[PDB]
């Protein structure tokens, strides 16, 4: 079924718990009570619409492991790469970095709309 | 009917950051329609651009103040607001904050409704 | 140095506490499982490891959720049945004189008087038993929710049996569980696991001496929103069953009376035997040992040498006074007052009997308004129940004296489903999250 | 915090809005009253989802800015890129055009449709 | 004017019937009696998300026409690209792998995450 | 039950455009899995093709008349028309409409229907 | 139906023609019964 | 002033103020509302 081995590595490591993104991914989506299984069902798919669509306006339609070229702030965390990946996990990371995450959607946002712009007129010459 | 309004520090001791924050009633910052600027004028001069800021953050400073000046617009409660560090006793003028309805290519810089104008004497 | 840039996982597992709407899975009656969805056979429990999550049984919407739930669904179940508004008429009663019982006496009433029948312009003369609580004086009686509202008989056809009713959660959004054994309710639990959907959370109604339901699995245990302060009540756990055995031994018989055009009031007709009590049995050292163990737990969290008392109920409505509970369409109030009526210091075959009283006109709810008439069942009822749990709440203003007085309470029914729905938690998933790498899109 | 300047470059030229795309883009997905939201969400669910198949069929899945290959006829609009990027609106322009859509549509699908399958014909060699 | 010849190539060939997958493509999203009209628009809404995210999991987001890398294993089936293309339909060809079409998803999954890691991998130099 | 009937004038002045529209009460145009043709067979003479068009527009004429000739082929109301332009004295034939189970290749083309046939005269 | 009367107690002279005090049997919590009512109704509500 | 067709007298006219006429309106009376019980549960409220 497709709810086998759901989460799961909540408790891994962030790169250990990056390699199965595929598990969590594809369990997001599957007469007053017909209006609250029909209800409960809309919002669902009004939350994965609007997390899709989040996605695409960053450029990572499509794909589940999708690295950016925006610079990382340093004021974000001063935390280096070995000391994050193999040391912390993904739940104690977001409740780190929760006050710069609508900072960096937007500099996502921007970014990909400049690299938009920039291979129009690129393919314009 | 649109205007703008300018608060802040009338009197500052000149050494340190001089905040002057102008709030628009009428047309809105988040419209890509009008940069917003940050003209100045001292007694006795002519009028001299210090930078400008859009609704993306894309913003210009003047190349003469480009490292002592930072514009900040914030587009929640609609205003923006000119940071002047290291203030100098050539900064005794009055800042006007004016709109450019250079969003969109009908027309180029054509600043046409100025704010009231605080004199800021340092 | 560092040149280390943003990036963007999806499907990432990290999820935040959140309040939703659960709904059925089920595998005619009250409960209705036609508008319930099919449950799986082969249920599907994910164990996570080296999470620790914070639960708090006291601040679930789950439990305030299936309260609603289950007042919608009786009062949608009660739509379709006969409303008894002729019945509120005055009734010439008296007393029962055939076989009677000591304890059985002012009680049951023979009345009679005249009601509508098919024909608008015609009126019957009909005749039935009526019980002490239903009726009261206006050599003239009425039924006591006709100054309330005029509400309807509940349909012989409907039963009342609890059925497990299996709540699972919508897409996007998961129930943690918690196994971990010797849990209080609040606090980290250490042992969390993702469940598709709940166990049997078999919807029993009761007061003061909770029926079936999930036993613990460790020893008793006690749980209390703030147990230093007594107004707050006190839920225990038991870990074994002190089965229950509660009867009406009074063979009935029902007679349907046509009151209208195909609406049928059933009402009870002879009582062919002899007139007796309905009691509830509960045996004496399985009580023993079960308080016994509730004492030593109750000591574990008040000190090592105190006196603690189990008195009988306080006070207020029959609801909150004795155990309400059905059984088979009869809703016996057991009074327990032999059952919690003891006090603990540090330092055979004989069962207790509890005395009961049949009622009909029920308001189950804290809602006033609204009624029932239980048809009555013909023969005898046994149901053999399960006591596995108890509310009980401190008498303040004991101070720091040594003297402690626990009693039976309740009247809410949030507690006997709190009882059921504390080990699991509604949370919403996070897929979107960012980190720092090294890449460059291009 | 989301709606933060929705249209807002209507009056604008077209080149000048064809920069603030991703504003007019976010905003596009978010007993009888409830099934007056419900029915209200699921037909922009239904809206969105509808366009977003469009953009897919055409290969520009996932792009706020994608431009293709096939030529524009002269008979569709005669106006230049001078006239057109700088001097009039996109409700002009989407008036203007608006009884040329479908053809266009039409052409884009089928050009698509041609590209990926010459691109499976030179894979396959 | 959108239905226009739905499920016209039924009796075609895979590879005639291979030329007019947009006409089937296109077709799949468009008291009481409100709420069977909506729970039936809802559940066409949420087949149509499911299969768009299984169909992006394997990286075939956006491609009507999208073929992978995994290899054909030949206990699946036996029978020469001769006799499918040009021998064989759809139907007969979906009943003969009936049986074989979850070990084969599951198959495209874990390639897809592969290929995306090892991407990430080699971009990360 | 199919079959296919022509429409159009019988009699036309030569040199200008000759129209005829074959409607087809049968297998949908839309559908791709037949191909409409145009057969064409003048008197004392054998038959002579001159194109057929697709469900999505993919039309191939005879490179005889690449020329002057232009096939169309709307689904809406189901048929499909063939414009004959500058038609001079030797076109004086029977304009049938064909139909071939090409698409869905089972077989190579093949005219298995015909329609009724309409005689021209110019 | 209503037996009523026009009122006489501290009345007006624009406050003529008006609030009638009507008297009615009605039922009551006990089907079997009937109990007389009575009520100050608008002229506008009640007609002959 | 605003009219779908100022012409045409079928079509009402709306006019719009600048500024508010301050209206005060009241029911001198000091009435009594006294609850009766018509059925189960169900109470008619009448003047008394
Ligand atoms: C707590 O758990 C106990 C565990 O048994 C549970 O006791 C059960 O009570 C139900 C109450 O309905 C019993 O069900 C009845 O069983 C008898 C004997 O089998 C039947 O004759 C009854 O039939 C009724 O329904 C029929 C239609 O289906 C009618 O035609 C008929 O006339 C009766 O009205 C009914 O099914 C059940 O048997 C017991 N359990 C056991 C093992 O006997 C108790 O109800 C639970 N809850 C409480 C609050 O005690
Ligand atoms: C407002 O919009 C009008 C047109 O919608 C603009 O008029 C254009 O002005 C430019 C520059 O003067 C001319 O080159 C164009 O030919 C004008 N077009 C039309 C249709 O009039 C006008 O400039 C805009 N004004 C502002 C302040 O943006
Ligand atoms: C209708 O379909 C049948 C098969 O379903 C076609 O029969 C095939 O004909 C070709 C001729 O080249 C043979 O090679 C195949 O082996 C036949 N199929 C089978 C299963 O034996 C038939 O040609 C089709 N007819 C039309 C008009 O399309
Ligand atoms: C990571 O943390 C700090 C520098 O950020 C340093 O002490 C530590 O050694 C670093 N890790 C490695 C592997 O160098
Ligand atoms: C029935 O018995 C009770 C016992 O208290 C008595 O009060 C009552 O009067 C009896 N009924 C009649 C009708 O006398
Ligand atoms: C009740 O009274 C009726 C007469 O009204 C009589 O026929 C019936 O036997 C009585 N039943 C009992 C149980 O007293
Ligand atoms: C039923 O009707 C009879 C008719 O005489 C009457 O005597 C009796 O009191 C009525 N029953 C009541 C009012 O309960
Ligand atoms: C209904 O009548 C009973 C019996 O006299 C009484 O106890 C109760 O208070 C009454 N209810 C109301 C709302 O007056
Ligand atoms: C009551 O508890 C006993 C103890 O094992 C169990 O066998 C029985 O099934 C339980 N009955 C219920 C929960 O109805
Ligand atoms: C429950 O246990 C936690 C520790 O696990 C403790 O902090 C809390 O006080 C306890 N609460 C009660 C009511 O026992
Ligand atoms: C429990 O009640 C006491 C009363 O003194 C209070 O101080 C304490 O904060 C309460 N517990 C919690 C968790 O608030
Ligand atoms: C109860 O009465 C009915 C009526 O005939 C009888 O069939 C049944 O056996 C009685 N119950 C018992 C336990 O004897
Ligand atoms: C309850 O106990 C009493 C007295 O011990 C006994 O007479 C009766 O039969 C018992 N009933 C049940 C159901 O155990
Ligand atoms: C209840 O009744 C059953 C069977 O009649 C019996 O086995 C059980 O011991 C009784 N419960 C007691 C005596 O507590
Ligand atoms: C049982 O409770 C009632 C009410 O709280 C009380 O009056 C009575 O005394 C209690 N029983 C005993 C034996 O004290
Ligand atoms: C329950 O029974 C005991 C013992 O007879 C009695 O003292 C108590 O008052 C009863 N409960 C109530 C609420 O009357
Ligand atoms: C549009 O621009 C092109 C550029 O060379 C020019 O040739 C043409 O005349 C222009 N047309 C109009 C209508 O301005
Ligand atoms: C299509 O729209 C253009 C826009 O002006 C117009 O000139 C033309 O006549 C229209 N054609 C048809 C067939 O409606
Ligand atoms: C009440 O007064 C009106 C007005 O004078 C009169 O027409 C009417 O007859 C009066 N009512 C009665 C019952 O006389
Ligand atoms: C109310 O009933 C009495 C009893 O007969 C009758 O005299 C009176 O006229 C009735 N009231 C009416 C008809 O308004
Ligand atoms: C308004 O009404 C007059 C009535 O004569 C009519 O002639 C005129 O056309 C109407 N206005 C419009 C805009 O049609």
């Amino acid at each position: 079924a497709v709810f086998l081995g759901f989460l799961g590595a909540a408790g891994s490591t962030m790169g250990a718990a990056s390699m199965t993104l595929t598990v969590q991914a594809r369990n997001l989506l599957s007469t007053v009570w017909g209006i609250k299984q029909l209800q409960a069902r809309v919002l669902a798919v009004e939350r994965y619409l609007r997390d899709q669509q989040l996605l695409g306006i960053w450029g990572c339609s499509g794909k589940l492991i999708c690295c950016t070229n925006v610079p990382w702030n340093s004021s974000w965390s001063n935390r280096n790469l070995s000391e994050i990946w193999d040391n912390m996990t993904w739940l104690q990371w977001d409740k780190e970095i929760s006050n710069y995450t609508q900072i960096i959607y937007g500099l996502l946002e921007e970014s990909q709309n400049q690299q938009e712009k920039n291979e129009q007129d690129l393919l314009a010459l | 009917q649109v205007q703008l309004q300018e608060s802040g520090p009338g009197l500052v001791k000149p050494s340190e950051t001089l905040s002057l924050t102008c709030a628009v009633y009428g047309s809105s910052i988040s419209g890509g329609y009008f940069y917003w600027h940050w003209i100045r004028q001292a007694p006795g001069k002519g009028l001299e651009w210090i930078g400008d800021v859009y609704f993306s953050g894309t913003t210009g400073y003047n190349p003469s103040l480009k490292r002592r000046v930072r514009i900040s617009a914030d587009t929640s409660k609609n205003q923006f607001s000119l940071n002047l560090r290291s203030v100098t006793a050539a900064d005794t003028a009055v800042y006007f904050c004016a709109r450019d309805p250079r969003g969109g290519g009908w027309v180029p810089n054509r600043f046409d409704v100025w704010g009231a104008g605080v004199l800021v004497t340092v | 140095a560092e040149n280390l840039w943003v990036t963007v996982y999806y499907g990432v597992p990290v999820w935040k506490d959140a309040e939703t709407t659960l709904f059925c899975a089920s595998d005619h009656n009250v409960w209705a499982t036609h508008a319930c969805v099919p449950t799986d056979p082969n249920p599907q429990e994910i164990h996570l490891e080296n999470v620790t999550e914070e639960f708090n049984m006291w601040k679930n919407n789950m439990v305030e959720q299936m309260h609603t739930d289950i007042i919608s669904l009786w009062d949608q179940s009660l739509k379709p049945c006969v409303k008894l508004t002729p019945l509120c008429v005055t009734l010439q009663c008296t007393n029962v004189t055939n076989n009677i019982t000591d304890d059985m006496r002012g009680e049951l009433k023979n009345c009679s008087f005249n009601m509508t029948t098919e024909l608008r312009d015609k009126k019957q003369k009909v005749y039935s038993l009526f019980y002490r609580l239903d009726v009261v004086q206006i050599k003239e009686y009425r039924l006591i929710n006709c100054n309330t509202s005029a509400c309807t008989q509940a349909c012989p056809k409907v039963s009342f049996e609890p059925i497990p009713i299996h709540y699972c959660a919508p897409a996007g959004f998961a129930i943690l569980k918690c196994k971990d054994k010797k849990f209080n309710g609040t606090g980290p639990c250490p042992s969390v696991s993702t469940v598709q959907c709940t166990h049997g959370i078999k919807p029993v109604v009761s007061t003061q001496l909770l029926l079936n339901g999930s036993l613990a699995e460790e020893e008793v245990m006690i749980r209390s929103e703030n147990i230093t302060n007594n107004a707050k009540n006190i839920l225990v756990q038991f870990n074994t069953p002190v089965q229950i055995n509660c009867t009406r031994p009074n063979n009935n018989t029902r007679k349907s009376i046509r009151i209208g055009p195909g609406q049928a009031f059933y009402a009870t007709g002879d009582i062919i035997g002899d007139i007796r009590q309905a009691h509830c049995n509960v045996s004496k050292a399985t009580w023993n040992e079960t308080l016994g163990k509730v004492v030593k737990q109750l000591r574990k969290h008040f000190g090592n040498n105190t006196i603690i008392r189990f008195a009988n109920s306080s006070g207020g409505d029959l609801e909150v006074t004795t155990h309400s509970f059905n059984c088979g369409g009869e809703f016996f109030y057991c009074n327990t007052s032999g059952l919690f009526n003891s006090t603990w210091i540090s330092n055979s075959n004989d069962s207790i009997t509890l005395p009961c009283r049949i009622k009909q006109i029920i308001n189950m709810w804290q809602r006033i308004g609204q009624c029932m008439y239980a048809p009555p069942i013909q023969g005898v009822i046994r149901c053999v129940s399960n006591i596995t749990g108890l509310i009980l709440t401190r008498d303040g203003g004991s101070t720091n004296s040594t003297t402690e007085t626990f009693r039976p309470g309740g009247g809410d029914m949030r507690d006997n489903w709190r009882s059921e729905l504390y080990k699991y938690k509604v949370v919403k998933i996070e897929p979107l999250g960012v980190a720092p790498t090294r890449c460059k899109r291009r």
